[PDB]
Parts: C-alpha cells; structure tokens; sequence
C-alpha cells in the first residue's frame, strides 16, 4: 500500500473544519427550488438597512415604543444638550439595533456609520440642531460649542423629514473590537439645540424624533463569535 | 409631481396627493407561477379583474392610547366578492398585493404609524407554556385586531407592540417591507407585495402568508382633539390565481 | 478564471469593500443629507457626502459574513444520555425527534431568516463514562427513522435490522461519526416560521411543527449486558453546508421556552427579560 | 471527481462522495 | 510516507455508505449469465400495474375474496352513496395494494393516481355511476352533488367494462408524506349513483364491481425506509 | 458523455419523470377512460386525458428506486453468539448455515422477485461485553467454509488452519472487517422461490433449501482462554451490489415461520394475521 | 527556476555565504582599519583587508539562521490542569486567558523584536493521569472564545454549545489536536513592545496588555463524572509560520516577572542576577 | 479504498515538524499589512551589528 | 483501474481491487 | 491546491487547506 | 513503479515497494 | 518532490519531506 505520515490533528473533530463526509441518503433527489422573493447572500445586506435605536431605554420606557422618541420642546436656556451615546457598534443602546445585533456575532468591526433623525411633530413645527461626533481621545463634550469643534452636521428641519450624520471611520488601528474595550473606544455623538423649537399657536409643545442607524459603504465585520446578547438559562422543552 | 399617486386596480382607482413614494416588497412585483415552479397539475383559475380590485376595510379610530393594530392576508379578505369565494371554493390560491393604508389629519396634528408587511408573522403567547394561538384568534377577518382590548384567554396571541406580538423587538420591524405614515409629510403609504412562500401555492384557509402590522410609534397629537382621526386600509389582490376546485368551505 | 478565483479562496478575498475616495467642500442645493425615511427606504449617503475625505484603498472583504459562513459553523443541537441505572434493556436505548429548535445558539442564527435550504452535515461525539470503573467494548447504532418508519420499542426490536433505514455503528476508541444528509423537506425550502395550521378548527396545530418533522433518531447500545456500568452521552453537531436564506428578520430578542414556537415569558420587571440595559437618563453616554 | 485548472498553478477541485450533499463548504456569489 | 489528516466519519459503518472491499474469492469466475423473461430495474415498474383494492375490507369480510367486491343494486332513494376511501397512497384500505406496498418503503411520494373499475354484473345490467375526486381542505362529500362540484367521472356502463377515474396531483408541496400527516392528506374519492341499477326481468338483482390502483406517468417515491407494513416478532427458524 | 452521466450520478437525475403538458376541453367518440380490465393490461390512462390540465416542468427522478438502490442497503442477516460461561473449549467457536432468510427486513426485500443476481458486500460489527470486567485482547478468526470443506468440532480443529478457505481475523479496537463475495450460484441466479424438489418421492425436500446451499460461516476467538469471561455478539450485515432482479411478485403479507418455507400460522382471528385494518363500512374514510 | 529553487531548499542552500578571496600586501594610504564609531555605523572591513588571505571557497548558508526558521520551532506556551479533587462540576473545566508571555523561553525569542506578524500552529498534548486507577473514556473540548464571545461558567454552561467559536474534540488514544490561527491583530502587526497607554489618567494601563487581547482558551472533559478521578495536564504548544519581524532589540538579560511588562527585580548582588560571570581582572582569560 | 501502509513515526509529534493543519477560523481575512521600517529577515543582520563587549566586567 | 474523463472536470472512476464483486454500487440503466 | 513544476523533476507544491494559514513554512527571500 | 496503459480507461500498476518479493500475485500465463 | 520518468512504465521517485535526510536509503554507484 502507499506508506503514509499520519499527521497531528488527525481524529479530532474542529467545529470549523471543511471536510467531505458519505450521505446518509444515497439517490436520494431534493425537492426543486422554486423562486421565493428576498433571498439573502451576505449579512452585510442588513447592515445596510436602518433600524431603530431604543435611545430613550431609561428603566421607565423600557417595554414601552417611547423608549424609541426623544422628546423636544421649547426652551428657555440657549444651546441646551438633546441626547448623548456612544459611537461603539456593540454598546447600548446600540446593541439591540439589527447592526448592533449582528456585530455582536463577530469580534472585530470597522467602517463607517449613518445614523439617521426623522422629525415627527407638526408641519408648523420649526427647528434646527447642530448633531455632532466626538473623535475619541477626550471626554464627551459638556457644550455645543465644545461638540462643534468636531464632526458634525447642523439640521433645519422642514419639507424633508429625515436627516443623515455620518460618523466617519477615524480609528488607529484598522479594526476595533465590538466588545467594549478602552483602546478601541470610538468616541461620542452628541445632540445640542441650535436655534430652538418654534411653534404657531394651538400647536403641541412638544414632538418626538425617531433615531436610526445603518453601515456605510465601507462597514464590515469579521472574525465570527457567538453573542452575548442571548442566553439560555434552561431546557428549550417541547 | 412626486407627492401625488393614483393606482388603478380592476374598477378602482385610488388616490393620494400626499405620498412618500412607494415600496415594492423585496423588490420583486407580483407574478402568475410559472410552469418550472408548479406543482399542482389542474389548469389555475383567474378571475382578473373581478379579483384583482381594491377592498376596503373596517376603518379604525386613531387617539392618543392606540397601541396599535394587525390584519392577516389572505384572511382579511375571506369575505371580500369574488376574491373570497374563490378562496373557499379551491383547495389552492395564490396572490400578491397592493396595500394602501390612508390616514389624513392637519398641518397641526402630528404623529408616526409604522406600516409594515411581515411574512410568516408566526404570533406568540405569553406566560401559557407551549399553548399557542387559537385558529380562531389569528382568523379575525376584515376587522382585524385591536392591540390591548381583547379580554384574555388562553389562546389569546400576545399583545406586546414593543416584542412584535413574537419576542424580537421593535426597532428591527424595519428590514421587512414597510414605511410610514408620519403627518407632517404625508397621508398615506402604499406597498406591493408579491406571493412568497416555501411551495408555489398553499391553502388560503389555513395559511396566512402576510401580516399587516401598523403601529403608532410617535402618539397622535393636536390642540383638536374632538376630531376623530381614522386609519382606513384598502388591499387589492394581484394575479390572484386558485387551484383544486370542489364545494365551498365553510369554517368553524 | 477558476485558478485567479482559487486564489481569492485562500486569501479569502472574494467580496472586497469599495475604497474611500477624496472628497472636496461643496456649496450646493443638493442635499444628500436631507431625505424621507417615510418612504421606507435607507438614505444612500456615504462619508464623502459629509465631510472632506481623503482616498483610502480598503483592503476588507466580506466573505466571511457570508450566509455559508455566518450558518456553515457546527453547533450542538442534542445531547443523547444513557444511564444505565437498574435495567440494561430499558436503558440501553432510546429516541429523539429531529429538530434544530433545542439549543438556543444554533437557533437563533436560523431563525434570523424566514426560510432557508441546505444540506446538513451531522458529527457525533460520545462520551462514556465509567460509573463502576471499566468501560469494557462500546459500540454504538444510531438509527435515522424518516416518518412512518416502525420506531423500536425495545433494545431488540427487530427494527434495528436496518434493512432499509440507514444506520451509522461506531466502536469506541475510533474517530467521532459523521455524516451528511441532503435538503429533506417536501417543499422548496425549510420554514423558519410557519403562520399557519395543519386544519381549521380550534384545536387545529400551529407554527413550524405543522411543516418541520424530519423523524426520528433511535440509539442504542449495541453491546450487551456488561458488569460495569455506564453512562453514554451522545452529543449531536449539526453543519449547514451549501445554504441558501430568505427574508431576513429581527433576532429573537427574549429567551426561548418551547420548540416551534415563539411563545415566551415575561417578568414583572420587562428589562430584565431583553438585552437593553437601562439608561440612566438621555445624555448618560 | 476532479475540476482540474492549469495555470504552473494547478488547480483540483476533488469531490470524494457521489452525492452533492457530501462535498464542503460551497465558493461564493 | 504521504502526510494524511485522518477525518470524521472514519472507521464508522453507515449502513448506507457505498465502498469498495476486498473479495474474499479472488480469481472466482461467476456462472455465466442467461436470458431470463421478466427483469425488472426499477420498482416505478411495479407502481404501474393495477392491483386489486381490498375496498370491501369489513371485518367480516377480511379473509375472503368478497373483501374485493363492491356490491351495486336497485336502489329506491336517487343518488346513494356506494363508498368513500382516502386517497393517501398508503392508509388503508389502499395499504396492502402492490402500490401503497411499495410506497410504505418510502417516506415521500407524489405523483397523480389511477383508480379502475370493473362492473361484474350480467351483459343485460344497465348502470351510470359518478366518481369523484375530492381534493383537500374540506372535509368528503356528504351528497352527490356535493361530490360532484370536485373532479369527476361519469361512468356509463356497457360494452367496456372498465372506467379509470384519474386523481391528479394537487397539493401545495411538491412532496407528501406517505405515513398518514394531516398537513400532506390528499383527499377523498367517493362515488354515487347516478342513475340507478337496472336489470330487466330473471336477472340477478345484485352485481359486483371491482377496483384497482396503479400509478400515473408522474407518480414517484422518495427516501427509502423500513415498511410499517409487515413485522418480525420473534426468531425465523429452520 | 461520461462527465455528463457522472453529473446526473452526483445529482440523482439519471431517471427523470416526464412532463405533464397542458390539455383542453373535448367531446369525441374516442373515449380513453373506458377500457377492460379482463384483457390483463393497464389502461395507460394520464391526467390530461381525464382534465384540463396545465403544463408543468417535472423534477422528480426514479434513481432512488432503482432495484440496485432497493436492494442496495447493508441489513442485518445474523447475530452470532460467543458466550462464555463454564466452559472455553466448547463455548469459544460455533458455525451458521449461511441464509438471507433468518431476518424479516431484508428477506421480504429480496422476496418481491421470483430470481435475483447479485455480488453480495459482508460488514461485520462485533461487540465484547466484559461479564466479569475486563476483556482482555479479543482477536477473532471468521472463517468462509463451502460446502464440502471440513467443519472445525473443537477450537482447535486442523480446519481452522485455513490453508485453501477465507478467513477474516479482527483484532478489537480495529474497524468493522468487511468482505465482497462474487455471485456465488452454480445457476444464473439465485432462487428467491422455487416450486420444485430434490426428488420425486413422498420424503422429498420442497422448496429453496434444494437449490440455496452457500456453506458454513464458522467463528471462534482465537484468543486463548482468559480470566475474565466474555459474551461476544457478531452482527452480520448483507448489502446486495450489482443486482439484477426478475419477475416482481406481491410482498409478504402475513409473519414468517421459518427459513426456506412460505409457510405461515393463521389465528382464529384472521384480520389480526394480515396489516389491512377492518373497515367500519364502505363509507367510513 | 522553481525547480532549481526547489533543490535548493532540499539542501538548504538557498542563502550562500561570500567566499574569502586571496589579498596580498599593501602599503597605502588608504587604512580601512581605521574609523569612527561615533557616526554609529559598523566598520566594514573584511579579513581580506587585515592579513594575506588564501582563496577559500565557502559552503556555508545562512537558511537556518532566518527568522522563520528562529521562530518557527514548536514550544510549551502553557500547562492548562483538570485536576478531579472533590467536585467534579467545579472541577472539570477551566479558561485561560491566551498569551505568549507566561513561558520565558518562546518569549525571549519573540522579544527580540519590537513587532512581529505571523499564523500560529497551536498543537494540544493532553495526559491523562489515573490517580485511583483507571482513566474510563475521556473526551475533551477546546473552545476558542474569542473577546465579547460569553465564558461559560459551569460545565454545562449553553456557551459550550459553540454554535459560533471555533472547539476542538478529542478523544483519548487519538493524535495528538492541531490546528492553525491566522493573524489576529485589530493592527498590522504584533506589538512586542507598547510604550503606550490605554489612557491618559494616574490609572491608566501601560503595556502590551493594552493592545494584545486574544480571547480565551475554555476547556473541560466532556465526559460525565466517572467513578475514578483523574488529572488532565493539556500543554499547549505554538509554532509561527509565515513570519515577518521589524526592528530588533537587545535580549532579555535578567529573570521576567510578569505578563506584559518590562519589569524585573534585583537583588542586592546584581552579577547574580545577569548572566555576566565576573572576571577576576582584565587580562584573566 | 486506497490500499495504504501507516509508517513509523505516524502519530507523534515533532516540535520541528513542518505539516499543515485545518484551520480554525475559516472565511477570515487578516490586517492589511503596511510598511513598517526596519524589517528582519535573518538572524546574521543582527550579527554584524557592532555592540560593546563587558570587557571589564569584575565583580565591582 | 481508472477511468478518466474529460471536460475541465476530469472524472476518475477507481476501482481499487482486482476482482469484480469488489466495485461498489453500479451506475444505472 | 498544486503549483507543478517541470524539469524529468516535477514539484508539487501541494496545499491541501483552503485557508492561507494551513500551509505550513514559508519560502525564504 | 507505476505501470500506466491508456485506452479513456487508464491502468495504475503501481508497486509501492523497492523489491519484486514486495508485490502481489502474479498475472497469468 | 517527484522525478518522472517514462518508458508505459512510469516511475515516480517521491521525496515527501523537504530535508534531504529524510528521504530512503540511496541509489547505488
Ligand atoms: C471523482 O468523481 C472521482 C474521485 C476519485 C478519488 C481518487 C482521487 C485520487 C486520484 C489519483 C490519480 C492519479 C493520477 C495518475
Ligand atoms: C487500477 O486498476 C489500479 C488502481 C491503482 C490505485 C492507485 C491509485 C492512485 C494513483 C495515483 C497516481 C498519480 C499519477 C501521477
Ligand atoms: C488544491 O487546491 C486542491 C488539493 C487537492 C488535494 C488532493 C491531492 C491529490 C490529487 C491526486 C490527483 C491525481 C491526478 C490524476
Ligand atoms: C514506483 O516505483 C514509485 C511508487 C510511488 C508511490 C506513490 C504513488 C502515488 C503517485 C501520485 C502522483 C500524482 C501525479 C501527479
Ligand atoms: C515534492 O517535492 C512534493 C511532494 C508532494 C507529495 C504529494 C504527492 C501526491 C501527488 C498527487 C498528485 C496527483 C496529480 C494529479
Ligand atoms: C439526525 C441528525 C439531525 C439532522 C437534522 C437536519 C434537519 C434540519 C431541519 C430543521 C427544521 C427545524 O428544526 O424546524
Ligand atoms: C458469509 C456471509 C454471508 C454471505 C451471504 C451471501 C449469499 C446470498 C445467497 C442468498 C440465498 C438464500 O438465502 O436463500
Ligand atoms: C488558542 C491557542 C493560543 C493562540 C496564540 C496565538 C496569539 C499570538 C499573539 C501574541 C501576543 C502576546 O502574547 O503578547
Ligand atoms: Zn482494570
């Protein structure tokens, strides 16, 4: 026979092995696949699509759709800050975000992301915000005039309902880990009124804005890990 | 202009003069099965036109404390001419459709319906084990359901808005097809979607293929509250086609 | 050309992300920022829309995000005991209906589409343990029984003849058993979530058990009556391979309590039954 | 069964079992 | 020696694996093969010959040929039930046929079914019978006119004996089970009178009818399995 | 071409099922439903002949039902018992008519054909139960003997020397041994059924034990005597190749009796004798 | 010629040291002999510029002296132990978080360098000790939980069901496991050395603990409580291949302390702490 | 199958060996590299690198 | 014993033994 | 994976992993 | 030692060891 | 590493491992 070197490794069954195995059903002939509407190739199709962010998930809202609004209203204190989250794919209250939720199945992300804002009150209902990101190695800003030195865009809000801030990769390294970690913090976005809440009036003091978030171009994932926003805690019972 | 919209379907033609384009579900438009993926032999019955119209349903009354509401298609239409009977009658049926969802109000109103179609919208129940929802339950008709209104009972189906009425959440609804109905820009939503399915054709009886979902995420509001703002929902069926013909079937 | 391809294959660069390209300010009445989410569609715009970029050649791919890869890993969807307590004959077998529903791991990445087609590669790793001390002379059959096949009822039965059925007999001390089964269902694809029942009535089934019976596995230990007991658990390793999903969908957000279904409990404290870990308030990063 | 490319950088694409579902990991596109 | 990874799967014994062994005759020759009539290559072969349905399968009549004739008369109430049977392939009483024999070897059949039926009664016995189809989601037939409204013959007696009544394959799936599964239930084949038996005077006032099975162009099994139909309960012995 | 047959083998698509082509409407004089059953033929009637059918492109195959796939599958035909209780010399070997008619599964396969010609694929799974604890190094010696040839009387018969006949020796902890055997007849092929004798007088042999005589299998440990006894329990396993089958006949329908013999047993209560299920009435579904 | 190139690497020839050519005597003003450090060059001279050399022709090849080969050597990274004292749930399973830092032979050799990038060989030699006697079957599972990934708790924690990580099972009596890692740094390389900071406070971490994080190693015996306790010392060992290094460094010359740190500790006979032996003076050879 | 014969040394494992081996995270791809100055490839460019000999290194 | 096609995808059919009844399963028709 | 040479002397260069991290030691230079 | 005939149907002869008493059973004639 | 030769009785001389002490015993002469 041929002489042969068994080498190490042999016998042991990795999880991640590629390897050719008998079938159990010979002859056997599956059913012919037919057209079915919304096939997915690659996980990076619904990175690409928005969801929304659970921004307002204080321990109140949280089981409630209000944990999706943040609330704006008149006020009486100039360039007044609206929200503030971090910028990490993983961290909350990115993580129950579609994208948030696949990055948890990968160790390692990068790219740039869209988060996007729709305005929901009146079509009477004026106002501008300046939605800006902080770069990492300093603290979040604590002004606008502070969060403005950095990315930003500034949102007039009016026939179009929607806006888009794009938090552009700027990292060190060319990945960052999903799970939260010191070096690779990705910093800061934060939300500052520019001007104010205008309404006429007879006109609601108050109007909620819903916030999305999405994968640029260049957003991708790798190295493939099991999530740890899901457990099981006991037997899955018939 | 962008705004305006005007679909004609058999002897309907709706309109809107306020619309956020249009969503085509999964980008595929409805088709008739093709020789290549059928299965079931007979020659399929179309009624074309007589089928292929716009019904509409039981409108609903939108106020500050509506936590929503859901129709399941086919079953929306058990009762809806032509379209109905023909869905008794035949073991097999298979359609697309065309959903327009209508809910105008003012230039000082405000408030955000999400709209959405879900395929498989497999409903849960909570806290009752492996009990699961009732035939009965998930049948509702044109009149579909009311989210938190229904008395419970054992194979009541969730009524959790926030978990999708089956433990996923919310925010996700989006990567289904859907839009929204957000006042201040327009008044309604409008999407086609075609037959999906795992088999060519099914039972119309016993499998609903899509669910209509409409939630309101940010509350209707308005310094004219007496006003009472409806939602109405007109479906129309698309390359209806029905397979396996014998008596009718009656339910229940 | 299948060889450039191959190559592609190693350094595992088939699918490359697009490069950054060097953008300029722009006064316009073009807003690419502004758009409608109304419509239901994600606004297109990119990083050199809203700042002044620099061109950057991106080196990543995404072949690794693949459906193949994010399903082609193997999980364990079943851990098979058999304890042999008091009675060899009773113990000694037993049965498990087929389904990928048990372990939440491998279940939620299914179910995070609404149907899906694949092959299945399926590995064994038993494990005895010797209660008494000796293990003695292990050999295992475990037997595939598609629906409708007779079920053995005892250690016996003249089913385990496996005249037709097929059987996979392994010896302890050799390599872990494996293998494939091609795409078993009747329709075109698996359904991950079945809205529907297998009748009309009140008492009529619901969900994916209505469609997703792939039968019966029996095992069985094939040695007979020894000394020394043990207790053998067979844990099942299920592979998806040449896979192909449909309609995507949210993940399942609350834990799993039964099989095909998506029925689930909740607390009198909801945020501890989701992910979502409270805010203290909006601008608490 | 051999898929067998020349480029010399010879390529060979061998399927070791008569049934589909046997062979790996299937290339992408 | 050749550097070798010995994979999963190695030294198991899969019943249904197909490798080649050392014979344990070498140089043997064979007897040399004959011309036999009757060779059979497939078991679709099998499938398309009618074979008698023990439709009259009482337990009174079990264990006599009578278990295979239906029994037509004059009939004083219009259009009477004569009998009503699953069209499964293999629940009873279509089980022990040569078809639902074969078809209780496999998991998966599909395919349109061919239903004939002889008439036994004198060359002077007149009679129209409808045959019907009743395809699923509804449950039989409760009256001839109910029957009727599915797929059907009407079978005019005379000359030709035979009428065949074809049940065509409509299902949602491509597949149904073989082993009785209320999703993949086929339906139901009734048949009626449809005028009467008639009979002119010193003819037997009763007649037998026959039935048989066998398989269209279409009809097709899949997934091989152990049959349910025939059982070993004990030592076979010399 | 034989790359494009060897696609259709990894596929299974040898045997296609035709198509099924549209129909229409018809009055004639030509009436295909009406036949008669007395001439012994089928009426070759399809579902377009009867209604209006549409056209459909079929995907089934008939490779899995293939005689050589039917027939194909490796079932148990034997469980040779080794137990060692008082006494090694006469408990560690023993022998067995070789048959294909002790196991119901495979029989009643091979029995729906009058003839059948075969190359025949022997798997042998053996298991050593350790009765006192240990098993020690159990090394087995299988030995093929034809007719005519010596049967070993003791373990240490001159017999078991093996000078002309196959032996198969297996040492514990090595994989399962596994044989092929050339159709071994001395007519074209074997008789599943024969209506004939070995003789013309009143104490003629009747049946397939004329013509089916394939020897003796004689096994033994080959390991001399140990401490510590052991039961060992010899699984043979039949897979028929290259199969040629003829005149199909109706399966068996009540249990058999005994080897070479349609004989059968009949109760009091026949319907409990044969699978057909007493039917309420002819109108109960 | 890759064929040529081919031979070369057979006999280890691929990097051929220059030959020492014949010199003669000189009187010059040209003295390549002198030089000055002090511009931090190496003076280039060669033995043919200081004596009268013969013509040598040299067979020497500097192959093994490459740093694939200097780095590609096999070495013990750790000892992981599963020690069965009195609790077998707590007992039989354990993590470790992965490092190149804990075994100071492998990590002088690496720290020759300041960043190095290369694949890693990771090959398991488990041992199994029986301390009361007999070892049963053991089987044993690596996990590969890479960063974020959950660390199970127990030993039957969901997490082991690795429905994504990457685990490898063995079998004892089986070889010994192997498998290959790819580069696994967020950077284009390994940092051997960080002067760097996690931060910029009084508490922020200093080091290569700041940017090397590879995850953890979870083992445990799979297999259930046995009778018997036993000791599993599983050694990891890692080899680089297809390495690149940058910018070498001075060796380790005193003892290493801790993972991840330059620190070390003097006594107060600091020539017992380096490898210098102490002369007795200056012309003492 | 193919008739083999498993030679001595089959098994065991050689610290020096130079096999291949499966490897554990398919699909993935690795860090782009990027020009880093001052890169290694033989031991013998550190050995002609001048460094000061201890010439008096006494006990003091 | 090999039988080598050729498309490219090259076929090798085996046959491992020298004896007939050693092949495995036969192709159909 | 095979890059075969000529020379007769013919090299196989064979990679038997589909990942570039299976092969074992690189090439020098 | 590899005997290779064409005809495709390819032989392999191989003999895997350096001595004749190493190979199998001898053809015939 | 395979020398080739060819006379058909083909003749394979494999050096599986890349060091030279490792191949078999030497040719004569
Ligand atoms: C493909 O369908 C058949 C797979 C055959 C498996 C054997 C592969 C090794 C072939 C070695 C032949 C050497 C050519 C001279
Ligand atoms: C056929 O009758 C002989 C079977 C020979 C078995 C060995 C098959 C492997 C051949 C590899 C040769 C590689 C060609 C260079
Ligand atoms: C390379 O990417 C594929 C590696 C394939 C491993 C099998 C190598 C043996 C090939 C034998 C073929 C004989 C030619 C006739
Ligand atoms: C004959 O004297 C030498 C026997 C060599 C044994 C190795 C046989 C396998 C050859 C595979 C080569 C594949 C060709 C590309
Ligand atoms: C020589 O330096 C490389 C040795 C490669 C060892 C593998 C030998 C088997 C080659 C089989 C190839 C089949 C050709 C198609
Ligand atoms: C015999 C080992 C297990 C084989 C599992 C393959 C079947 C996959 C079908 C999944 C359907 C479901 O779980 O709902
Ligand atoms: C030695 C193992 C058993 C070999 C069985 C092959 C012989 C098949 C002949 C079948 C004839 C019969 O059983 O009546
Ligand atoms: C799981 C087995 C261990 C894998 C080790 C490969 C990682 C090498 C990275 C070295 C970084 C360091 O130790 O500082
Ligand atoms: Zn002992």
């Amino acid at each position: 026979g041929l002489p042969v070197y068994v080498t190490p490794g042999s016998g042991q069954f990795m999880t991640t092995d590629d390897m050719q195995s008998p079938c159990a059903l010979p002859w056997y002939h599956p059913t012919k696949e037919i057209f079915i509407p919304g096939e997915v190739k690659n996980l990076i199709e619904m990175c690409q699509v928005d969801t929304l962010i659970p921004i307002n998930s204080t321990q109140s809202n949280i089981g409630n759709v209000s944990m999706y609004t943040v609330t704006l209203s008149p006020q009486t204190k100039l360039a007044e800050e609206i929200f503030a989250i971090k910028v990490d794919i993983a961290s909350h209250p990115l993580a129950t975000t579609l994208i948030g939720e696949i990055a948890s199945y990968f160790t390692h992300w990068t790219g740039s992301l869209r988060f996007s804002f729709m305005f929901c009150g009146t079509a009477n209902t004026t106002l501008k915000v300046l939605l800006a990101y902080t770069p990492p190695g300093i603290g979040k800003p604590r002004s606008r005039k502070e969060a403005m030195l950095g990315t930003h865009v500034v949102w007039d809000v009016g026939l179009q309902s929607t806006v888009s801030l794009v938090v552009p990769w700027i990292s060190a390294s060319q990945y960052r880990f999903t799970t939260p970690d010191t070096y690779s913090s990705a910093g800061y976005i934060t939300c500052w009124y520019q001007t104010n809440f205008v309404v006429p009036p007879n006109t609601p003091n108050t109007a909620e804005m819903l916030c999305f978030v999405s994968g640029c171009k260049d957003f991708c994932l790798r190295m493939a890990r099991d999530t740890d926003l899901h457990k099981q805690t006991g037997p899955i019972t018939q | 202009s962008d705004r305006i919209i005007q679909i004609t379907r058999g002897d309907s033609t709706i309109t809107s003069q306020d619309v956020a384009n249009a969503v085509v579900g999964y980008g595929v438009w409805p088709h008739y099965l093709t020789p290549q993926d059928a299965t079931a032999i007979d020659k399929p019955t179309q009624p074309d036109t007589s089928s292929n119209r716009f019904y509409t349903l039981d409108s609903k009354m939108w106020n500050s404390t509506s936590k929503g509401w859901w129709w399941k298609l086919p079953d929306a239409l058990k009762d809806m001419g032509i379209f109905g009977e023909n869905m008794f009658y035949h073991f097999l049926g298979r359609s697309g459709y065309t959903v327009h969802v209508q809910c105008n109000a003012s230039k000082f109103h405000q408030g955000t319906l999400l709209v959405v179609m879900i395929p498989e919208h497999q409903l849960a129940t909570v806290n009752k084990g492996n009990v699961n929802a009732g035939y009965k339950y998930t049948h509702p008709g044109e009149a579909g359901r009311e989210v938190g209104t229904q008395v419970e009972n054992e194979k009541q189906p969730s009524d959790d808005n926030w978990l999708n009425f089956d433990g996923t959440l919310l925010g996700n609804l989006l990567i289904f097809p859907h839009q929204f109905i957000n006042l201040r820009s327009n008044n309604s939503a409008t999407l086609i979607v075609p037959y999906v399915n795992a088999v060519p054709m099914d039972s119309m009886v016993r499998h609903n293929n899509w669910s209509l979902v409409i939630i309101p995420v940010c509350q209707l509001q308005s310094n004219n509250i007496s006003n009472i703002v409806p939602i109405t929902v007109s479906i129309s069926p698309m390359c209806a086609e029905f397979s396996g013909a014998r008596a009718k079937t009656v339910v229940q | 050309n299948p060889v450039e391809r191959y190559v592609d294959e190693v350094l595992n660069e088939v699918l490359v992300v697009p490069n950054i390209n060097q953008s300029h300010p722009t006064t316009s009445n073009a807003a690419p920022v502004l758009d409608a989410a109304e419509t239901g569609h994600t606004n297109k715009i990119q990083p050199e829309d809203t700042i002044e970029t620099r061109y950057v050649q991106s080196s990543q791919t995404l072949d690794e995000m693949s459906v193949e890869s994010f399903l082609g890993r193997s999980g364990c969807i079943h851990e098979s005991v058999l304890d042999i307590v008091d009675n060899y004959n009773d113990q000694s077998f037993t049965k498990w209906n087929i389904n990928l529903q048990e372990m939440a791991q491998i279940r939620r990445k299914f179910e995070m589409f609404t149907y899906a087609r694949f092959d299945s590669e399926i590995t064994m790793v038993p494990s005895v343990a010797a209660k008494d001390g000796h293990i003695g002379h292990i050999v295992m059959q475990y037997m595939y029984v598609p629906p409708g096949a007779p079920i053995p009822t005892t250690r016996d039965d003249y089913a385990w003849q496996s005249g037709t059925n097929a059987s996979v007999f392994w010896q302890h001390g050799q390599p872990f058993p494996r293998f494939s089964l091609p795409f078993l269902s009747i329709a075109s694809a698996y359904y991950m979530f079945y809205d529907g029942y297998d009748g009309d009535t009140y008492k009529s089934r619901y969900g994916t058990v209505v469609t997703n019976d792939m039968g019966t596995l029996c095992s069985r230990i094939v040695t007979s009556e020894q000394l020394h007991k043990v207790k053998v658990v067979t844990r099942i390793y299920h592979k998806a391979k040449h896979t192909k999903a449909w309609c995507p969908r949210p993940p399942r957000a609350v834990q799993y309590s039964h099989t095909h279904t998506t029925n689930y409990k909740l607390s009198s404290e909801v945020h501890n039954d989701v992910a979502i870990r409270p805010r203290t308030n909006l601008t608490t990063v | 069964g051999a898929q067998v490319s020349r480029q010399s950088l010879n390529y060979f694409n061998i399927n070791y079992f008569k049934d589909a579902a046997s062979s790996g990991a299937s290339r992408l596109d």
